[PDB]
Formats: structure tokens, sequence, C-alpha cells
RNA sequence: UAAACUCCUGAACCCGGGACGAAACCCCCGACGAGGGGACUGACGGUACCGGGGUAAUAGCGCCGGCCAACUCCGUGCCAGCAGCCGCGGUAAUACGGAGGGCGCGAGCGUUACCCGGAUUCACUGGGCGUAAAGGGCGUGUAGGCGGCCUGGGGCGUCCCAUGUGAA
RNA sequence: GAGCAAACCGGAUUAGAUACCCGGGUAGUCCACGCCCUAAACGAUGCGCGCUAGGUCUCUGGGUCUCCUGGGGGCCGAAGCUAA
RNA sequence: GUGAGGUUUU
């Protein structure tokens, strides 16, 4: 506005939080997973999509997403988490990398091979 | 490494024809006879025109794929080239035509750039003695440039300098086709250094 | 009160430009008397004086246009294209001798204030000063 | 002898009893590049007819743009409506930096170098009616002499 | 090079030394505006000649106590009250900003 | 031209040689200074490098509806899944998985977290306040920000010149 | 405390009146007091100054009252503004 | 100067 209010209010910054909650800054982060019961998707779209609730180490118990053509994990499973959001979802903003030693990569995959996490398909 | 595999693949693409084999593009037989369509088994599509960032993605490959100095050996030279003073579009062309790659393929002692890259990579074509077995020289302004006293009497420097028994090449070098040596004297303009590429589409698309 | 008579005054200017007016009137400063030297200094407006209406010193402002070329809008070109006073109470405005903006490139021009009288962009640029920056008609 | 390139095509609609209609509005720009330059809006129910009547109501209107060392004069700021296009100069070989309108307009009229940006909306139509606008203010320091004889 | 700067006194109440406000002008670093600002510098008083209302030029000096540094070398002018009110009058606004 | 094929250079590999980095400290002559001369020392390292002989000898990653470069078939039929947004998959899915092809980069390619720009989306350059968010319900009034005309002084703010300094 | 009228009691309506309609009727509406702090407290337009075509209906001070010189209350409208 | 027992969303 006007000079004066400039000197005496001052202009505010913006203020942005982490979209994240995952503490530290940390990309990646070892959590634990407890049940992996389904969550029905939002209005435009309905698939029984997989889901697991994953405690972490920082004291914190979230909501994830499983990508892929199936998985391999248990009760007592070590997963860890990658992070993003997952758009059709209401409380999913975890990812989980495939390729970690309780999460191994879904076979016949070789288009989007490091994305999900195998290693080469051998010929034969 | 800068590139291995179908080349000839990137004239049919690109449109305009190109000269990167030397005894085959100057033949009849450059494989834009015959087969104007851009590879792939879709080729002679429909007519859609390429979009606004598909033109001048085609320019960054008319400026790359000939010369051959990959992308991200590619963004430096732009960068020292927007640093010197003048019009950049054109002290670049002659900036990257600094280096002895095409100082050695515009003075002649290869067919083509896979022959320069190559028998200067070895390490025969020599600046005074001191061989180098690198074409990321920056050639400077009134360089002599020889090739090796072993590499004088080799199987393919004999149809290296064949075409080139005295050819008269533009003003920014010279050479001396019986002492089998040449001069790089100043560096080449913008319109006398004649190939096919376009100057103002490009700084636009680099400078994004 | 007249908080800014000067900044009136290139309001003078620039609401008589857009409404065509002959001559008008400001009244009277030895500031406004100088500035005007640089506009009939350069052709943007032709003269001033110092004249006497109901006993009140004022100084009349002698517009010119182009000519009435033809087309949409068919009154005359303006000299100006407009003005913003940059000199304000709130914003006191300092530049030195580098400071200096590129007024139109080179096509319009910015009054000054120096110690040394009233100054322009190009005999500042070789006279070598700096001061107040008052205006700048574009 | 020109160019005559579109480069906006727009799919309107009109609602009528039953079923709603369409009618094509394009986008032509049209230069020669040494200065002359037009734009064209149309209004035809089918493309080509929505190209070439654009392509029409470019030609029936000209402007001559002044080439000062083949680039623009000077720089401008200007308002129309709500998108505040401004050009400025650049030196020779700098480059035609502009947005997706003026990269459709000052290489059909031929400038070598310009660096501009837009303020406020996105609109192309008025990112167009800004530049074609704003091009009319181009003067050169002859016409700003002869203009100026006080 | 000691700095030789000019205050104004609106307070002697404790002995032996003044309360003297110091008036300056600095543009802002950033929105680039004249703001008068000011910072109070305690100064000794050995004469006791520089009475309540003074606008006295200050030059520093060896300290002696916590929050003093300056001294006091001559007045420029003095008399102008109203001034002082100046100050003051803030000091009678503070109480009307709490519970 | 991709491959095999005629020809060539032959990275790796082997053989032999071997470095600047090192002349000082230390003595001799000389007037214990000034000056000149002589002597020792390498982890790197038998390495970088030089002279030859000599084998054609690694390649993958992400994307392909629009933003943004690049499409055909098979199976899946709101399921398996993609997903930064718009949002797709209901028997022709150019959006899923696979085959092929093409695109970008290349010993690198995608993904994550953070920061800036994009974003004029805190606007000092560079925004508004009738209807999108916005004028306090209104007035007096403290501090503050300012402020009519002319003359004279101060040179505090402002401008100019040389120097200290803004280390490396 | 005359009338009206929250709450509430009955009649019709409807599955339903606790509403629109009707019959009374309670604080309240009214007066002095100390308080309370609210809105479509609107012109959804902060205050003050200066400039910028006019036409049209009235209030008000004066004249040379035919018309002009100050201020204030509405409509259209030049330039200008706005996304309209 | 004059008009509605009056309605629910598929
Ligand atoms: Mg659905
Ligand atoms: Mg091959
Ligand atoms: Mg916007
Ligand atoms: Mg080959
Ligand atoms: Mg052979
Ligand atoms: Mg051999
Ligand atoms: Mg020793
Ligand atoms: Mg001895
Ligand atoms: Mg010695
Ligand atoms: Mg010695
Ligand atoms: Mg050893
Ligand atoms: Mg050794
Ligand atoms: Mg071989
Ligand atoms: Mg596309
Ligand atoms: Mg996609
Ligand atoms: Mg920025
Ligand atoms: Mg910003
Ligand atoms: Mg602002
Ligand atoms: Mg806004
Ligand atoms: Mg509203
Ligand atoms: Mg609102
Ligand atoms: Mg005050
Ligand atoms: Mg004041
Ligand atoms: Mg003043
Ligand atoms: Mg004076
Ligand atoms: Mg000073
Ligand atoms: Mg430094
Ligand atoms: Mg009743
Ligand atoms: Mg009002
Ligand atoms: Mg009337
Ligand atoms: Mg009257
Ligand atoms: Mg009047
Ligand atoms: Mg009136
Ligand atoms: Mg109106
Ligand atoms: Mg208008
Ligand atoms: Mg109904
Ligand atoms: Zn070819």
């Amino acid at each position: 506005p006007t000079i004066n209010q400039l000197v005496r209010k001052g202009r505010e910054k913006v203020r942005k939080k982490s979209k994240v909650p995952a503490l530290k800054g940390a990309p990646f982060r070892r959590g634990v997973c407890t049940v992996v019961r389904t969550v029905t998707p939002k209005k435009p779209n309905s698939a029984l999509r997989k889901v697991a609730k994953v405690r972490l180490t920082s004291g914190y118990e979230v909501t994830a997403y499983i990508p892929g053509e199936g998985h391999n994990l248990q009760e007592h499973s070590v997963v860890l988490i990658r992070g993003g959001r997952v758009k059709d979802l209401p409380g999913v903003r975890y990812h989980i990398v495939r390729g970690v030693y309780d999460a191994a990569g879904v076979k016949d995959r070789k288009k989007s091979r490091s994305k999900y996490g195998t290693k080469k398909p051998k010929e034969a | 490494g800068r590139y291995i595999g179908p080349v000839c693949r990137l004239c049919r693409r690109e449109g305009v024809k190109l000269y990167l084999k030397g005894e085959r593009c100057y033949s009849p037989k450059c494989a834009m006879e015959r087969r104007p369509y851009p590879p792939g088994q879709h080729g002679q599509k429909r007519a859609r025109r390429p979009s606004d960032y598909a033109v001048r993605l085609r320019e960054k490959q008319k400026l790359r794929r000939i010369y051959g100095i990959s992308e991200r050996q590619f963004r430096n030279l732009f960068e020292e080239a927007s640093k010197k003073k003048g019009v950049t579009g054109s002290v670049f062309l002659g900036l990257l035509e600094s280096r002895l790659d095409n100082v050695v393929y515009r003075l002649g002692f290869a067919v083509s750039r896979r022959q320069a890259r190559q028998l200067v990579r070895h390490g025969h074509i020599t600046v005074n003695g001191r061989r180098v077995d690198l074409p990321s020289y920056r050639v400077r302004p009134g360089d002599e440039i020889a090739v090796a006293e072993k590499s004088r009497n080799l199987e393919l420097i004999r149809q290296n300098l064949e075409a080139m028994k005295g050819r008269k090449v533009g003003p920014w070098l010279s050479l001396d086709v019986e002492g089998m040596k040449g001069k790089f004297l100043r560096l080449p303009d913008r319109e006398d250094l004649a190939l096919p590429v376009n100057e103002q589409l490009v700084i636009e698309f680099y400078s994004r | 009160m007249l908080t800014d008579p000067i900044a009136d005054m290139l309001t003078r200017i620039r609401n008589a430009t857009r409404v065509y007016k002959e001559s008008t009137d400001v009244p009277a400063s030895r500031f406004k008397e100088e500035i005007l030297r640089i506009l009939a200094r350069e052709g943007f407006i032709k003269g001033y004086e110092r004249v006497d209406v109901d006993g009140k010193p004022y100084l009349r402002v002698y517009l010119k246009y182009g000519p009435r070329r033809q087309g949409p809008d068919p009154r005359p070109e303006q000299v100006i294209h407009h003005i913003r006073r940059i000199s304000k109470p709130g914003r006191r405005v300092y530049v030195g001798v580098k400071e200096i903006p590129r007024v139109r490139r080179g096509l319009g021009i910015a009054i000054l204030s120096t110690s040394k009288g009233v100054l322009t962009d190009r005999e500042a640029r070789k006279l070598g000063v700096g001061g107040e920056l008052i205006c700048e008609v574009w | 002898d020109f160019e005559e390139k579109m480069i906006l095509i727009r799919r309107t609609a009109r609602m009528q009893a039953g079923g709603r209609r369409f009618r094509f509005g394009a986008l032509v720009v049209v230069g020669d590049r040494q200065g002359r330059v037009g734009l064209g809006f149309g209004k035809a129910p089918e493309v080509p007819l929505a190209v070439q009547k654009a392509g029409y109501y470019a030609r029936r209107n000209m402007v001559e743009v002044p080439l000062q060392n083949g680039t623009i004069p000077h720089e401008i700021e200007v308002e129309f409506g709500a998108s505040k296009i401004v050009l400025k100069p650049a030196a020779p070989g700098t480059g035609v930096i502009a947005g997706a309108v003026p990269r459709a307009i000052l290489e059909l009229a031929g400038v070598t170098d310009i660096l501009t940006k837009e303020l406020g909306s996105r609109n192309p139509i008025n990112i167009a009616y800004a530049t074609m606008e704003a091009l009319r203010q181009l003067r050169t320091k002859a016409d700003v002499e002869r203009l100026r004889k006080g | 090079p000691k700095k030789v700067l000019t205050g104004v006194v609106v307070s002697d109440k404790m002995q032996k030394t003044v309360t003297v406000l110091v008036e300056r002008q600095f543009p802002h670093p950033l929105y680039g505006k004249v703001i008068k600002r000011s910072k109070k510098y305690l100064a000794h008083d050995p004469e006791e000649k520089y009475k309540l209302g003074d606008v006295v030029e200050i030059i520093e000096s060896r300290p002696i106590s916590k929050r003093k540094r300056f001294r006091v070398l001559r007045l420029v002018e003095s008399g102008r009250m109203d001034l002082v009110e100046k100050y003051l009058i803030r000091r009678q606004n503070y109480e009307s900003l709490s519970k």
C-alpha cells in the first residue's frame, strides 16, 4: 500500500508448509506396516486398491499405498516409505519403493523396471 | 561414445540431406533417395503439423546430430558462447568449429566426422609434435596441423587426401597438400561457413 | 493544501493532453518556472510566461500536438505519451551518476534536480552529475 | 505473397433447444517478415472457413512495424484489459524471447531480437490484441524529431 | 575520528548525568524512505550547566557505567521545550495500552 | 548399413626406460655478514609419461492422450492398474501389462525431500479494496507521515573529486 | 400497558402445524436511569485538496433576477476507467 | 378496483 504502511507493517512471508508430515526432511524413512486392509476410492473411480497403515521410526503412524501388480508383505514387515500423494484416496499420501529387503518387486516388469525395482529379465 | 549405431537413420527423420558418411553421402545412395519418410513402421503417416516445441527440437537436432557433440557436452559450449561478447549465434558456430573434429575435417584429413573423431582420437593427427588423442581441443587462430610421420603413408590417409588433392577450402583455413598439413587461420563467420542450420530459433530454445 | 503542486502541474499536463486544451493555467512558482525550459527546449510545450488573473500570479501552458491524421481517434497524437512523477514525498528518490534510467532508449527524457540547477539525462551523462530524480516524460 | 499462419483454434458453443450447436473461431496471424503484419479473428462453423475467413480478416487490416537495427526501436508497457504486455529491445543476436502469442506474431512481422513478457491474464486473444495494440506505439527517432518541432 | 554527534536533552532527573536522545536520518535499505529514528545516549555533566530542555553536542569518551559512553562537549542552541514535549508525550502515551 | 564380408586405426594387454615436485638446511673459499662453489635426500612410484608390439572390444534408463519430444497389435471390461494436474480402464484402452517401433539422455537415466524461479501467488521495481477477499458503523484526537508563495543563512539529508577499506 | 405481538392455547390445511389465515393472549413495544456493542451500520464506494465536455429536475445566498456567481440532492452522457 | 386448501423428487 502506502510507503509508511510498508515501513510500519511490512510485507508478510507466504509461510508454506510441508505437504508430507515425515519429520527431519526425509526423502525416505523406514517404517513397519500393521494392517493391509483396503480403502474404497472417491467418486469418479472405484478400485480395491492396496493400502497399508505403516508406523514409522519417528513415532508416527501413516496411511500408505502399495504400487504394482501385487506385493509380498506380512504383518511384521519392515516397509521403507517414499512419499508423494495418491489422488483418489482420502487419507493416503505415501508410496512404497519396491526393492527393499521386505518388499521385492513384481516379476514380469521390464518397462518401468527401475521404477518398480526388479533386476534384468534373464533371457532363455 | 557420443553416438554409436544407425547414423543415416537421423537423416530421414531430420529432413534435409546430411553429410556424415562421405563416400556414401556424396553418392546417390545416402538413403534420402527413395526413402524420404522418417523411420519406424509409421513413416508415411498423415500430414500432421509438428508442434512449435517440436520444430525447435528438430532444430536442436540439426545443430547437434551433425556435429555429434552431445547435450551435456553442449550446454557448456552454449554457456561460454553466451559469455563471449558479441552475436552469440554467430560466435557459437565458429566456436564449435574450433575443435579437432571439424577443424581437421574441414581441413579434409578425413572423409567424415567419424574418421576425424577416431583418427584424432587414436593420437595420429598432431599439433606440431604434441600429439593429441582428444578432439575436444580448442584450436587457436592460426594453428598449423599435420598428421603423424608414421601416418603419412597409411592405407587410409592416402584415401583421405584423394578428393582434396588441392581443394580450395574457404578462407577460415589454409592447407598444404604436398606437405600434408594445414593452418586454421581465423574463426569462421556465419554464412560463408555454409552448413544447413538456422541461427534465430536456437538461442530462443536454449534460453528456456 | 496543495501537498504536491508539482505533481498537480504534471496533472495539468497529462490531464490537458487527454482533453485537448489549447491553453491552461497553473499557480506560479520559481520551481515550476525551472521545469519548463526543458519542455520548451526539447519541444514538448511551446512557451511559458508570468500572467496575472484576479491578482494571482499564474502561468499559462501552451500545448502542441501533431497533424490531424486520418483514421480512428482523429484527434492528433500527443507529444508526451504520458508522465509519471518519481519524486514522491512518501518515498523520496535520489539517484547517482550511474543510476540514470534509460528513458525509452533515448526517445523520452527525464528531468532531474542537481545542485547546479535543473538538468537532464544526456547532459547528465556528459557532465557527470546526480541529484533528485524529479520526473520522466515518455 | 504473405505467410498466413493460423495459431489458435477455438470451438465455441451456444445452446439451442434439444442440442447445442458449434461455432469455430480461429486466430490467423499474417505477415511477410519485412514489417507488414496483420491479425484476423474469424467466425465459421467449420475449420477451413474458420481459417480462410480469419485470413481475409487478417488481410483487410495492415500496420507497419518500424525496424531499427533489425528489431523494435524501444520498450513499451501496454495494458489491453487485464493483459499487460511489456516489450523491450535487445542487442543484435540476443534471441526472440517471447510468450506463445508474441512468439506467434513477431516471427511473422520479422523482429530479429525481442525480450518481452506479459503480466496479469493469460488469454491468447488479449495477448494478440495487446500485441497489435502494443506495436502501434513503436516510433523511431526521426518520426519523433519531425513531430517535436518547437 | 571520534564522532561528534548532536543530541537533545529531555531529562536530567538523575544527578551528574543527562538523558540525551539523538535524532538521525537514514533511508530504508529496501523501501527507500528517509525516516527519523532515535536512540538515547547517556552523557556525563560534570559542570551542571546543561539544564532540562537543551540541544547539546556529544563527543564519545571513556565509559563510566553500564550503558554510558558519551559526554557533552557544547550546546548549539537551547530553550526549545516543544521537542521535549515531542518525546515526553510518547512517555505518557504508553499507559493506554495495557490490561 | 543394421549384420556377415575387403581394408585400416588398434582402448584394454605385454616389454623396456624413467620425471618435474629438490635445493635448501650442511661444508669450502671469502672480511663470523655480502658473494661464488661443492655434497645428501621420493611415500606418491616402477606411477603419470615416452618408444614399440598387439585384441574391434560395455549400454542401459525414463517416456509416448494434452501440458512436453514420440504409436500399432494382443489380453484385461470400472477388476487387475496408471496417476504432478485434467483425469482414463463399461470389448478397438493411441492413458493398464506385454511384443515391436519411435523419442530424450548417455556411463548415465528415472523417483524422492528441500530451495529458488515459474508465481506480478506479499507487488520497492511489480497488485487491489461497488459486485471475485477487502475501507474500520461514525467522529474528535495522541504519536507519526507529511505540507501554500517569496527572500537570506546553515551544508544535516543529497550529488561530485582523490585516498583508507570492502582480506585471501 | 389502548392497539399489535415472541413463547403458548384452539379452528381449517395437510401424513404433520410447532408456519403462511383466523380468535384472544405473555414479556416487549412507551417514559427517566446505569449499562450492553450488533447488522444489508450500504452508496456493499475511507478522508482532504486540485484539474477534466455538457444537457436535464429542484433546494439555497446575492446580483445587473433575462441569466450569472458559491454549496448541496437525482438521471443521461464526452474523454478516461473496468472483466462487464 | 383482483385472484392459492395447494405439493413433494425419478
Ligand atoms: Mg468409475
Ligand atoms: Mg553396429
Ligand atoms: Mg493470472
Ligand atoms: Mg557401420
Ligand atoms: Mg583387414
Ligand atoms: Mg594389424
Ligand atoms: Mg638435515
Ligand atoms: Mg675449512
Ligand atoms: Mg650466501
Ligand atoms: Mg650459492
Ligand atoms: Mg620406497
Ligand atoms: Mg620412486
Ligand atoms: Mg578387423
Ligand atoms: Mg503432445
Ligand atoms: Mg502419461
Ligand atoms: Mg522472479
Ligand atoms: Mg516473487
Ligand atoms: Mg504497489
Ligand atoms: Mg489481486
Ligand atoms: Mg457476495
Ligand atoms: Mg466481498
Ligand atoms: Mg501530529
Ligand atoms: Mg512536518
Ligand atoms: Mg514544500
Ligand atoms: Mg538559504
Ligand atoms: Mg555526510
Ligand atoms: Mg576480497
Ligand atoms: Mg389471531
Ligand atoms: Mg456519504
Ligand atoms: Mg433547468
Ligand atoms: Mg440558482
Ligand atoms: Mg461557477
Ligand atoms: Mg448543480
Ligand atoms: Mg449515469
Ligand atoms: Mg473511450
Ligand atoms: Mg416441486
Ligand atoms: Zn546418409
